[PDB]
């Protein structure tokens, strides 16, 4: 290994580090994408666009799962086969997949299809770090690794970018019977599988890892690959069963503390991380939904004669009213109930209606021609010598006033407060360390966790949104870091395969947990997210030293 | 072999046995008479009948004619030589013509046989020949050799053409009625013959002319050996037993005496003018005397008077009576032989059975009057052939009877001068003056109540044992000839044979000159007011009988007033020719006229001018004699109404056998055949009723029509000819007009509208006889039944009891059909009675229409319709009823109490159609109403409805209901029950399933066997009762009731019959109008309406949905159907006033955009072929194809609209292609090819609640 690392020192940084570089951080881009498409998108997809107001159901989350397993089987399987041919495979099978995901009608397949993708996509975290860990100089390592890190992020920040310019309509997930347009989701899914695709065309030209060529065996290729890294840098400067084995070779043996800890760390920051960065849009939502609900009109005792409606009336009840010879003509009904409304002879004539609910109403003589008050929006009800004529077809909805933009436009600010507080992780790797770094920005994160309490607003959420996410990079740039320089060459991806695994583990649950917690209380899982940053950044203390 | 052989001539010698001077018995003292015999016991005297009457001793006509409707008198007749070989020869030639025919021969056979019974002797056990039955032949020697004899033919008395059979009676016994016969003197001439009018053989060659035909002296001569060899076995009828009639009225003949045996004689239609007890008693009576006279046979063992031994007198009077002995020398009678005797004596030995075997004309009945004298010829060969008579064959008289018409045939027949004036016998009839004298055989004959009498109410007893040319072809075989008495010698009695004629009852001279005063013109008044005396001056028409009675110069007519305008109007020679051909195309217009309206009951042919022509019913309006008919059934036709009543008919006394078990069967099969033979006894009785009583009006009716239809003829040909007289000389010769060809063509015009005529009239008659005759017997025969079938049922309470009791039940829970081919043999009024059982609504007992602004009982069973004043009749068709839940929106039927039986309602069948309205409030959920109500203390069936239900339900007293229903929902896009008209029946039979049929298809059906007292009701309620909706309302039409159960194809039947399939029908059922905008659906896609896309050229039509929903939460939702564009429907050739559209129609379709009306046009040239509907504003080119015949029949298939192009080609059926996307509307010839062709129009209801938005 000392010849190694000094012909390694020799070659120094240059041309193709960084070409190596960006066609690893296309990955991780990919990685970054992924996330958000599992915790973002399949979640606002499942939702009732007929309904002007909807909740947020987990379904797809399930893809997260198929991850895990992809996180162990082409994470772990690597070491025993090879970096570039694992990574090759697993990113090809994830971009084929999402493209046949593309071209889906129904979605229950497209949500197998997303699964298998997830499956795929799993599994490249760990490659490509380990990958990326055997190219570059000794001391010069914790900084380049770093920055590979804000692919990652940057990912998950174009990922919202375009969502919200493409698919800002929830809905569209749980709904065939549409015509062959509406396919924005289509050209979505397609475009979200650019960075893999890239990555794709790239990888034909970058070689396998020397350091794994090596310790398999055909010494002669390494010094081939060797000398081609030092004259590209000169020309710039001028089986299963063994895999299984060596996972518990990982785990229940000399790499025992340091693993258990490891996993430790990983679990806490998953879900902390995870968890905030899906309540955190949840949270403004509920902020907006209560603000609006304040502001509810309840009618009692009305005697509307002879009265032409022609504006919008929105968040209001009526409850024994008596609209004798209305006229509702080209309006639109928002958030507005009828209980107990006794009609005559009124007459309703394009009106559009979302949310809206009559209840207990005695309605006679009336016309509804050109509506899309359908029968399910009338509830024990008793028509008296009424009629239903032509009726428009499907639910409508102001989509201008229905649109979740602002669910991807937080999620587009949290991922982008990181950038500040990447750069200031990168370029100090190398001065604190490698443990007090992870440390205090776990510890830091969960102070400031405890200040959220404080915090009631729109701008107070979105400020204390961006100082968390600004202040948890550097805790997940230093666990990389740590967790890549531990293992040697011959347990590396089986290790950080593992500890990947357990980290999507910890998002689901997270995501899980958090996004239940929505209007019942807010100091429950604040203080479960600062116990879980406390206890993480006082364990990884207790990590072996690497300087 | 020839009856009469070896003809003698006049003049041949004195002889003795063939040829010789006779002395018949008379009073005194007589010279002998010339007697020539031609047959064994057969002599005629060619000389005049002044020997045997002393009275009539004179040949001068009498100071009082007699009581006859044709009579000539003459004192020279058979005085002359020639004149008495002419007698001879013609009797002769009639004999043998007779005897020719198989039947005549019989006839002969039987009188030659005959001979009168030996009863001369006081002393009981002698035979001695009767004194007076015999002559004497004196020998040219000098003595006579008396003998005996059977028939004598002598010239007639006084009266010529009076002929008449005497007899010369005894001291004490009646010879002619007791069995014993005696000798019978025919007073015959055959050169004169009566001569009557035809008017019923029009069926078999309308080319015939008038009538006036000639009686054939065969028949004449027929009818006298007829009544010979009725009194030559001593079985006539007493001459006191006369077919009384009544006279007192002013409608009645004065006097018309016709005795019991002359309707014996006459049989056919006449001899049904006797009851069948009379003959019952005349059968008994006549059947007592043989056994008499068979045990004064036996009795007797000596004869005294002749040479003959006794055995061989006793074989002759044994094969004359037909009498058994049984070898020990004991006569007795037998019922079988003596019934076939007398069988043959009787009903085979008729004038009707004659002229059937001869084929000649003859007066079906006695009441066809003769009318003319005819002096004939009948020795010559070429006049009268032996073997055809007048109907020579193979020349010009073999057809249509021509050798009997006297006006084709003139050289043969002279008419003569009658001595019984027109009016000689009369009754002065007059109004409160202008009084008219009618002859009293132009007069109604109204036979007495007394002559009908019946055994019907006496009871019966049943015990063990209780009960056409080819029969007479079979009794010709069966008759016995080869043996006739021969010859017996009898001691010569006294020179004079004193004895006197039979004496005969006195008949009293009826009153003449009777006058009436009335308060209407009678038909009578009518007829007389049509005559004219053919005089000098002009002969005008005019419609007013006030007028024309008064003014002899001026006739009324019954014709329209443009003909009286036409034949009044002084017209030039050069007008003259057409003048003549307009007024034959007038007559013929009116007299061919008939009447439209059929929802009668068979009297489809109604023929309107009969009620001015008469005055019948007293109005003198077509219009009003067409309403008053249709009112009042026939009744208005007859003079006098019969009385017909049955009396209730007896029960039947089973007697009970102790422990046997074939004799009780034989007791239930006995009980069931007379129980047949009740029923068939009641219905002979009735139709013997109907014919004495009721056809005679009808048959002189008809006999007046074409009187008045002739006497309207001859104005019309004097009024011509006498304006041709006025002409010049130049002008006659320059213009001719003749008046046989006129004569001709308006005779045979009459012959036309006379057939109309007679159908009319046999349809009244036969329409009477089963609507008001009939009922009143049937329900005596059906309370009979149901009183002897629970005595049957008592009587069964061995080891068999279930066949019998299903045999009982069933045997008499039905009825006997009533056929009149059994009753009368005439095929004209048979084949009405077949026309009018065919129709399954005139055997209806309920018919409840609306006919002539009257709700009335067509089937005239209901006494009184009680209409409430709160029922509305739709005013388009007066036939649908709607009633409302009121208090007085009901109608009551009150049916006629001596019709209605107390077991009725065990098998009978309901019709009706009802049209119900949407339910709207809440409160009808669980709410049954009764509309039809037949219950009387609680019992009886009612029809009654609730929510989408219709309930039928039958009760009995002890409280057990049967409830069938059908249930339709009210759930459903579209309903064919919701508001629409639908056909309701309901067939109950008591002994297996009471079923319910909704459109002519089964819908349910229960047992009904366990109910027990069905009570019959009275009154029929169509009231809506119970309803607690108060605003509910129906629709009803076409109620019929019928008394027996209903099978699938009679109701399929009536469902096609009554759907009239004539008219185009909206949705809900109603008729089809013109100028109404009705709604259109499509039946192939009824989910989608019609809409419009920019009218004009360039805009067509198509079919958007989905319609709608219309809805009542709990109660109802059904798709709404005022959707789209209306269409209205303008006339475009329809000639009839009325808005009504018919079938074939050709029609303008208009579409309304904006309240605009658009034309539905397109233009046929665009290619393909497929033509796409447009509309176009109204003022567009006529070149595009624009008029649509509506069609509805292919089997009916909706309502169907084609187009067709100008010129008559058919662009085909309207409907819709799927022509690209849009679904638009063509007129395709591939639906002409035979869905998407059918079609319905939607109108605006209120019945169906929807608000036309
Ligand atoms: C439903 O309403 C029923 C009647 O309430 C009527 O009161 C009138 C004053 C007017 O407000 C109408 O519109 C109302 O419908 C009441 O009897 C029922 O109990 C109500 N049912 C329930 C469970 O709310
Ligand atoms: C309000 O009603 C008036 C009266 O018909 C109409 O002119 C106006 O357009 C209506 N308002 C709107 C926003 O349409």
């Amino acid at each position: 290994a000392h010849q190694y690392e000094t012909i390694m020192d020799e070659c120094g940084h240059g041309r193709f580090q960084w070409i190596l570089f960006f066609v690893l951080g296309l990955a991780l881009m990919a990685d970054g994408v992924e996330v958000f498409v599992v915790s973002f998108a399949l979640p606002s997809a499942e939702k009732d666009m007929c309904l002007s107001s909807s909740k947020k159901g987990m379904l797809g989350m399930i893809v997260y799962l198929g991850m895990m397993a992809g996180a162990f089987i082409l994470g772990g399987l690597a070491d025993k086969l090879g970096r570039k041919r694992v990574l090759s495979m697993s990113l090809a099978v994830n971009a084929s997949f999402a493209s046949l995901s593309s071209f889906v009608q129904g979605y229950g397949a497209f949500l197998f299809c997303r699964l298998i993708s997830g499956i795929g996509i799993g599994g490249a975290l760990p490659i490509v770090f380990a990958y990326f860990s055997e190219f570059l100089s000794r001391e010069k390592r914790g900084e380049h690794l770093s920055w590979l890190g804000i692919f990652w992020m940057t990912g998950g920040l174009y990922a919202s970018a375009m969502a919200w310019s493409i698919i800002p309509h929830y809905g569209w997930g749980f709904s065939m019977g549409t015509n062959y347009h509406f396919h924005s989701w289509r050209v979505f899914v397609i475009v979200c599988a650019l960075p893999c695709t890239v990555s794709m065309v790239a990888l034909k030209f970058m070689p396998e890892s020397p350091r794994f060529l090596l310790e398999m065996g055909k010494h002669d290729e390494a010094w081939m690959i060797l000398k081609q890294v030092h004259d590209t840098n000169m020309r710039a400067k001028g089986i299963f069963k063994q895999v299984w084995d060596n996972a518990l070779y990982c785990v229940m043996g000399p790499y025992r503390m340091n693993t258990l800890i490891l996993a430790v760390v990983w679990f806490a920051m998953a879900f902390s991380y995870y968890g905030l960065t899906v309540w955190f849009p949840d949270m403004i939502r509920y902020f907006q939904d209560e603000e609006y609900k304040s502001k509810m009109k309840v009618f009692f005792g009305e005697h509307v004669y002879g009265a032409t409606i022609n504006f919008t009336m929105e968040n209001q009840i009526h409850q024994h009213g008596k609209l004798v010879n209305d006229k509702f003509t080209r309006m639109y009904f928002k958030h507005v109930l009828f209980e107990d409304t006794f009609f005559d002879e009124c007459y309703f004539e394009d009106v559009t209606s979302t949310d809206t609910y009559f209840k207990n109403c005695t309605i006679e003589s009336t016309i509804f021609y050109n509506t899309d008050l359908y029968e399910h929006k009338f509830i024990n009800c008793r028509f008296i010598n009424s009629t239903f004529l032509e009726q428009k077809e499907g639910c409508h909805m102001d989509l201008e006033q229905d649109n979740d933009f602002l669910i991807y436009l937080v999620s587009f600010l949290g991922s982008l407060s990181v950038l500040p507080g990447n750069i200031i992780s990168a370029l100090l790797m190398d001065r604190i360390g490698r443990l007090k770094m992870i440390g205090g920005s776990m510890l830091i994160s969960a102070v400031c966790c405890f200040f959220l309490f404080f915090g009631n607003s729109e701008s107070a959420m979105i400020g204390w949104q961006c100082l968390f996410c600004g202040t948890s990079i550097a805790a997940w740039n230093a666990l990389d870091v740590i967790t890549v320089e531990l293992y040697p060459t011959n347990q590396r991806a089986t290790a950080f395969g593992i500890l990947n695994g357990l980290c999507k583990f910890g998002a689901i649950l997270g995501n899980t947990i958090f996004a239940s917690f929505v209007g019942i209380t807010k100091v429950v899982p604040i203080l479960l997210a600062a116990a879980s940053l406390v206890g993480g950044g006082l364990i990884a203390l207790r990590l072996p030293e690497t300087r | 072999s020839p009856f009469v052989n070896k003809q003698f001539n006049y003049k041949d010698p004195v002889n003795g046995v063939d040829i010789a001077y006779i002395k018949i018995p008379n009073a005194g003292q007589m010279q002998p008479v010339k007697a020539f015999k031609i047959h064994n016991k057969i002599w005629v005297i060619p000389e005049r009948d002044t020997f045997t009457n002393p009275e009539e001793g004179d040949l001068n006509p009498p100071p009082e004619a007699k009581q006859v409707p044709v009579s000539y008198y003459d004192s020279t007749y058979l005085s002359t030589d020639n004149e008495k070989d002419n007698y001879l020869k013609g009797v002769t030639k009639l004999f043998e013509r007779i005897y020719s025919t198989d039947l005549g021969r019989m006839l002969l056979t039987s009188i030659v046989r005959g001979i009168p019974f030996w009863g001369g002797s006081t002393i009981d056990t002698e035979l001695k020949v009767i004194d007076t039955n015999c002559i004497n032949v004196i020998q040219p020697d000098g003595s006579y050799r008396s003998e005996e004899l059977n028939l004598v033919i002598i010239g007639p008395s006084a009266d010529i053409i009076q002929f008449e059979c005497k007899s010369f009676g005894h001291e004490v016994l009646n010879l002619t009625r007791n069995g014993y016969g005696s000798t019978q003197y025919i007073r015959f001439s055959p050169d004169f013959t009566f001569g009557f009018e035809e008017s019923l053989e029009v069926d078999t060659n309308p080319l015939l002319g008038a009538g006036k035909f000639a009686t054939d002296p065969a028949v004449t001569l027929a009818h006298q050996l007829i009544h010979a060899g009725h009194r030559l076995y001593g079985i006539a009828i007493n001459p006191n037993r006369v077919f009384k009639v009544n006279t007192n009225a002013y409608y009645e003949m004065s006097g018309l005496e016709v005795s019991f045996e002359e309707l014996r004689t006459f049989g056919g239609h006449d001899a049904k003018f006797i009851d069948s007890l009379q003959e019952n008693e005349f059968r008994l009576y006549y059947y007592n005397k043989f056994k008499d006279i068979a045990s004064t046979l036996n009795k007797a063992k000596s004869i005294v008077g002749t040479t003959a031994s006794l055995q061989y007198m006793k074989n002759v009077f044994k094969e004359k009576y037909l009498l058994s002995e049984d070898t020990s020398g004991k006569f007795s009678v037998d019922k079988l032989k003596f019934d076939k005797l007398y069988k043959m004596l009787t009903e085979i030995y008729t004038e009707d059975n004659f002229v059937k075997f001869f084929k000649v004309l003859n007066a079906k009945t006695f009441l066809n009057f003769d009318k003319a004298v005819f002096k004939i010829n009948i020795v010559p060969k070429v006049n009268y052939t032996i073997y055809d008579g007048f109907n020579l064959r193979n020349t010009n008289l073999a057809a249509n009877f021509n050798g009997q018409n006297t006006e084709i045939n003139n050289m043969n027949f002279t008419k003569l001068k009658n001595f019984t004036g027109l009016f000689e016998f009369y009754k002065l009839l007059c109004v409160r003056d202008l009084c008219i004298k009618v002859n009293n055989w132009d007069l109604f004959f109204s036979p007495s109540e007394d002559n009908f009498t019946n055994d019907l109410n006496k009871g019966e007893e049943i015990t063990s044992d209780t009960n056409s040319l080819d029969l007479i072809q079979q009794y010709y075989l069966t008759f016995n000839f080869d043996n006739e008495p021969e010859n017996i010698s009898i001691e010569n009695l006294s020179s004079d044979i004193i004895g006197q004629l039979e004496l005969m009852p006195n008949i009293e001279r009826f009153p003449n000159g009777k006058k009436y005063e009335l308060d209407k013109y009678t038909m009578f008044h009518y007829l007389r007011a049509q005559e004219f005396e053919h005089g000098k001056s002009r002969i005008a028409l005019t419609n007013s009988v006030n007028e024309a009675l008064l003014n002899p110069s001026r006739v009324y007519t019954f014709f329209s007033s443009d003909y009286v305008k036409k034949v009044n109007k002084a017209t030039e020679a050069a007008m003259f020719l057409g003048w003549v051909e307009q007024l034959v195309y007038d007559f013929t217009d009116e007299t061919s006229e008939v009447s439209t309206t059929d929802k009668i009951a068979d009297i489809t042919i109604i023929i309107p001018y009969i009620g001015p022509a008469l005055n019948i019913g007293n109005m003198l309006y077509k219009d009003d004699f067409v309403g008053a008919l249709i009112f009042s059934g026939a009744v208005i036709l007859l003079e006098f109404i019969p009385e017909i009543a049955i009396p209730v008919l007896g029960t039947f006394a089973l007697v009970s056998y102790i422990a046997n078990k074939v004799l009780t069967v034989q007791t239930i099969d006995n009980a069931l055949s007379k129980r047949n033979e009740k029923w068939d006894e009641v219905y002979k009785y009735i139709v013997t009723n109907w014919l004495a009583k009721v056809n005679t009006q009808i048959d002189l009716i008809r006999k007046k029509m074409k009187e008045a239809l002739e006497n309207q003829a001859e104005a019309t040909k004097a009024i011509i000819n006498y304006q041709y007289n006025q002409y010049t000389e130049e002008e006659k010769n320059n213009i001719n007009f003749n008046i046989d060809d006129l004569s001709s063509k308006l005779n045979e015009s009459i012959n036309k509208a006379m057939i109309n005529i007679n159908k009319f009239l046999n349809q009244c008659s036969v329409s009477y006889l089963m609507n008001s005759m009939i009922p009143y017997g049937v329900k005596r025969l059906e309370d009979f039944d149901a009183s002897l079938k629970d005595a049957l049922l008592k009587y069964i309470y061995i080891g068999q009891v279930d066949r019998l009791k299903d045999k009982v039940n069933n045997t008499l829970s039905t009825d006997i059909p009533f056929q009149l081919s059994k009753y009368v043999d005439n095929q004209r009024l048979l084949s009405t009675f077949t026309e009018y059982i065919k129709n399954i609504i005139n055997t209806s007992i309920l018919n409840l229409r609306y006919e002539s602004n009257h709700l009335i009982d067509l089937s005239r069973y209901a006494s009184k319709i009680n209409i409430g004043s709160k029922v509305n009749f739709d005013p388009i068709d007066k036939n649908q009823i709607q009633l409302f839940n009121l208090e007085s929106s009901k109608i009551e039927v009150i049916l006629k109490n001596a019709i209605v039986y107390n077991s009725m309602y065990e098998n009978f069948s309901t019709s009706f159609w009802i049209r119900i309205p949407k339910y709207f409030n809440s409160i009808s959920l669980n709410n049954e109403y009764t509309i039809i109500n037949c219950m009387e203390n609680n019992s009886g069936w009612k029809v009654s409805l609730n929510y989408g239900e219709i309930i039928w339900t039958l009760q009995d007293t002890q409280e057990i209901k049967q409830r069938v229903v059908f249930k339709y929902s009210q759930m459903i896009n579209i309903s064919d029950y919701i508001n629409r008209w639908i056909f309701v029946t309901i067939t109950n039979n008591r002994l297996n399933n009471s079923k319910i049929y909704i459109n002519g298809r089964l819908i349910d059906q229960k047992p009904i066997s366990n109910l027990g007292n069905i009570h019959a009701s009275n009154n029929i309620m169509f009231k809506l009762d119970g309803c607690r909706d108060t605003h509910r309302y129906i629709w009803i039409k076409y109620f019929n009731l019928f008394d027996k159960e209903l099978n699938e194809k009679e109701i399929k039947d009536l469902y096609d019959n009554q759907s009239n399939s004539g008219i185009l029908k909206d949705f809900w059922g109603d008729y089809l109008q013109y100028d109404k905008p009705y709604y259109m659906l499509n039946l192939y896609d009824p989910n989608k309406y019609v809409d419009v896309n920019n009218v004009g050229i360039r805009g067509y039509m198509y079919l958007k949905g989905p319609r709608g929903s219309v809805m009542t939460t709990n109660i109802y939702l059904n798709s709404s159907l005022y959707r789209g564009a209306k269409f209205i429907i303008k006339k475009y050739a329809s000639g009839n006033k009325d808005n009504i559209v018919r079938n074939n129609d050709r029609v303008y379709i208009n579409v309304v955009v904006k309240n605009k009306e658009y034309r539905l046009a397109t233009n046929a040239s665009q290619a393909g072929v497929e033509k796409i509907l447009s509309a176009l504003e109204i003022p567009d080119v006529g070149n595009l194809s624009q008029v649509v015949v509506m069609k509805s029949k292919n089997i009916t298939n909706k309502c169907k609209m084609n187009l067709q192009d100008n010129n008559g080609n058919d662009i085909g059926f309207i409907g819709f292609h799927q022509f690209n996307n849009i679904a638009k509307l063509v007129a395709s010839n591939w639906y002409n090819r035979q869905l998407g062709c059918s079609w319905e129009f939607i109108p605006v209801d209120d019945g169906w609640g929807e608000r036309p938005l």
